[PDB]
């Protein structure tokens, strides 16, 4: 009421909660370290076209040892922040190792344009992951140029996002036909940037790796390293179930989940009913206990 | 040869469990009463691609055993080939042709895993090619016409293949009918039952009715 | 009901119960009929009906 | 229909939590979790007002 | 600082530098300015100092 005097009757007060007891972390129990050095410690990066999707599942990503690397230093990160790369669970990882021209690595994000960002290698607007890069010219340029990595100046459309185009085959530039010999108007596609050690820097070749996320209501098989506890039920405790937080009572629940489900929703689209990642069973989110405190006075 | 799609099409979009609620969704989705055409195992013609397809297929001898895909299928670019032989799923992105088994009909990802009616969704959304997949036991009279019912398609298969697809073409098996219909973008209206299961969907685009239910 | 319980919102319950409603109709009723418009003025009186 | 305005209300008011109010989610312990305290208060002070 | 240490430098970031020797508040008003050593601090065959 901000006053020292109070009148009689009754007066709505602060509300009461139950805090928490405990906390539980429930993870899922891979003791596999994911093999980050076969992408960024290996001797050839592959080319543009040359489209290698690392595939990485069932790991415990350790970010640290990719943080504290030798060669790669840039980390920018788009949907996720890099702090908090450690604490979070994804079901899938994909990669792409390339090398680029430092000018256009610019182009590599969400809604860039460029001869790199329409027919090499886009990028989608809602993409969540991460990109790293390196200034590789002290490996990846050689004296005279290197020709092994190719780019297509011109086609007949962009490419949609995360596609990949390895046709030789002669594109006519102009509108006159070319019937498939090279010449004014019809030259071949693949040209190459032939990079040196004597070039600018913004013309030195680049190594860049691409981590795309997908952050689903799906079983999740990269996991950050974190340390599995124990499960308590009927108590309110604070919980994290692969990466998911909260406070609840988690209670055994009688919901027949399909086997593709992971989480369950309400009306008001927040999360009700989990699934166990180390066991499959299906746990029920209540809130704890609260209500309205009233002070009848005189 | 066409006929009527009746109810057919309407597969989860998400995997997240939702019981007894009516959720209102906008996806790539087989229209109410749209017109599938329909072809009888003597029969693979080169058909579009669109941006999506429903494949349904009655069959007891197991006559169909897969699908190539692609824009050109002549060992000019990439070509998605899924082969099943009972034994073991092949998905390949090889450029070749390869039309040689003991049936009539580079390599960047390879994956290796009338009383039937098997129902299939294949979209490519964002280099993602989504297969939804529903088998039943079911005996009709006639084969000329599609069954009239509600079934819903759960989520199989999600490949990063990236190949851009326009047309496709089904494989026989040869030493019984299906039925091919096209995707639009639609809103839906789905129920949710006790069980989770979508047991009834509604159109907001067949006819004023429905509208007014979607509203 | 209990899926807006957990939200946060709540419903409180009226002062007077349907028993004290119906009490308070029954009363009225009751001195409408043996009274007439007398218990409204003042004292009830009693007059019969006819 | 002084019922049912009460009950359409409520019901109204739980199904307004599921906006997104232009955030990149609608949970607060995911955004919390996705992203630093610096974006994170620009991300939930639209999910807030 | 290392160079990659060097974008620990702000309010909630986690990493060796921020965790064990110097840590930034959540309230931190200043300024923070960066300049590469080079021949100031790294030296031939190394500088064991830090
Ligand atoms: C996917 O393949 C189709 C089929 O070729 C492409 O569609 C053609 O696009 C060009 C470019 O404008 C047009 O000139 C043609 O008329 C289109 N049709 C055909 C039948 O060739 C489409 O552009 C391709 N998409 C991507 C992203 O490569
Ligand atoms: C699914 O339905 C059956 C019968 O309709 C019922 O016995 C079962 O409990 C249901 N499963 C749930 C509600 O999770
Ligand atoms: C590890 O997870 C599997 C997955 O079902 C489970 O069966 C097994 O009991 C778990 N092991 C331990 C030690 O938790
Ligand atoms: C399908 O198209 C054919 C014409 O090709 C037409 O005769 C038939 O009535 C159509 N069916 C439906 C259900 O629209
Ligand atoms: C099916 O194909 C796979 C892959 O080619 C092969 O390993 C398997 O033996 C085949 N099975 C039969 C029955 O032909
Ligand atoms: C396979 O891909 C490579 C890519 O460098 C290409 O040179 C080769 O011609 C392709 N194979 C065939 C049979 O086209």
């Amino acid at each position: 009421l901000k006053s020292f005097t109070v009148e009689k009757g009754i007066y709505q007060t602060s509300n009461f909660r139950v805090q928490p007891t405990e906390s539980i972390v429930r993870f899922p129990n891979i003791t596999n370290l994911c093999p980050f050095d076969e992408v960024f410690n290996a001797t050839r990066f592959a080319s543009v076209y040359a489209w290698n999707r690392k595939r990485i599942s069932n790991c415990v990503a350790d970010y640290s040892v990719l943080y504290n690397l030798a060669p790669f230093f840039t980390f920018k990160c788009y949907g996720v922040s890099p702090t908090k790369l450690n604490d979070l669970c994804f079901t899938n990882v994909y990669a792409d190792s390339f090398v680029i021209r430092g000018d256009e690595v610019r182009q590599i994000a969400p809604g860039q344009t460029g001869n790199i960002a329409d027919y090499n290698y886009k990028l989608p607007d809602d993409f969540t992951g991460c990109v790293i890069a390196w200034n590789s010219n002290k490996l990846d340029s050689k004296v005279s140029g290197n020709y092994n990595y190719l780019y297509r100046l011109f086609r007949k459309s962009n490419l949609k996002p995360f596609e990949r185009d390895i046709s030789t085959e002669i594109y006519q530039a102009g509108n006159k036909p070319c019937n498939g010999v090279a010449g004014f108007n019809c030259y071949f596609p693949l040209r190459s940037y032939s990079f040196r050690p004597t070039y600018g820097v913004g013309h030195q070749p680049y190594r860049v790796v691409v981590l795309s996320f997908e952050l689903l209501h799906a079983p999740a098989t990269v996991c950050g390293p974190k340390k599995s506890t124990n499960l308590v039920k009927n108590k309110c405790v604070n919980f994290n179930f692969n990466g998911l937080k909260g406070t609840g009572v988690l209670t055994e629940s009688n919901k027949k989940f399909l086997p593709f489900q992971q989480f369950g929703r309400d009306i008001a689209d927040t999360t009700d009913a989990v699934r166990d990642p180390q066991t499959l069973e299906i746990l029920d989110i209540t809130p704890c206990s609260f209500g309205g405190v009233s002070v009848i006075t005189p | 040869a066409y006929t009527n799609s009746f109810t057919r099409g309407v597969y989860y979009p998400d995997k997240v469990f939702r019981s007894s609620v009516l959720h209102s969704t906008q996806d790539l989705f087989l229209p109410f009463f749209s017109n599938v055409t329909w072809f009888h195992v003597i029969d693979n013609p080169v058909l579009p691609f669109n941006d999506g397809v429903y494949f349904a297929s009655i069959e007891k001898s197991n006559i169909i055993r897969g699908w190539i895909f692609g824009t050109t299928l002549d060992s000019k670019t990439q070509s998605l080939l899924i082969v099943n032989n009972a034994t073991n799923v092949v998905i390949k992105v090889c450029e070749f042709q390869f039309c040689n088994d003991p049936f009539l009909d580079n390599c960047t990802f390879e994956y290796v895993s009338f009383k039937n009616l098997r129902e299939f969704v294949f979209k490519n959304i964002d280099g993602y090619f989504k297969i939804y997949s529903k088998h039943t036991p079911i005996i009709v009279r006639e084969p000329e016409d599609l069954p009239q019912g509600f079934s819903a398609l759960e989520p199989l298969v999600d490949l990063p293949i990236g190949i851009n697809i326009t047309r496709f073409q089904t494989l026989l098996a040869l030493h019984a009918a299906y039925y091919v219909g096209y995707l639009q973008p639609r809103t839906f209206l789905l129920k949710y039952n006790e069980n989770g299961t979508i047991t009834d969907a509604v159109d907001c685009a067949l006819d004023p009715l429905s509208e007014t239910k979607c509203t | 009901i209990c899926a807006q319980k957990f939200k946060g919102l709540t419903v409180l319950p009226p002062l007077l119960t349907d028993e004290m409603i119906a009490q308070y109709t029954s009363a009225l009723l009751a001195g409408t009929i043996t009274s007439g418009w007398t218990f409204g003025a003042g004292a009830a009186l009693q007059i019969p009906f006819a | 229909d002084v019922v049912n305005h009460n009950a359409q209300a409520l019901n109204t008011l739980v199904k307004q939590l599921s906006s997104k109010f232009g955030a990149i989610s609608s949970v607060l312990n995911d955004i919390f979790s996705r992203l630093d305290k610096v974006e994170a208060e620009v991300q939930i002070d639209r999910l807030i007002t």
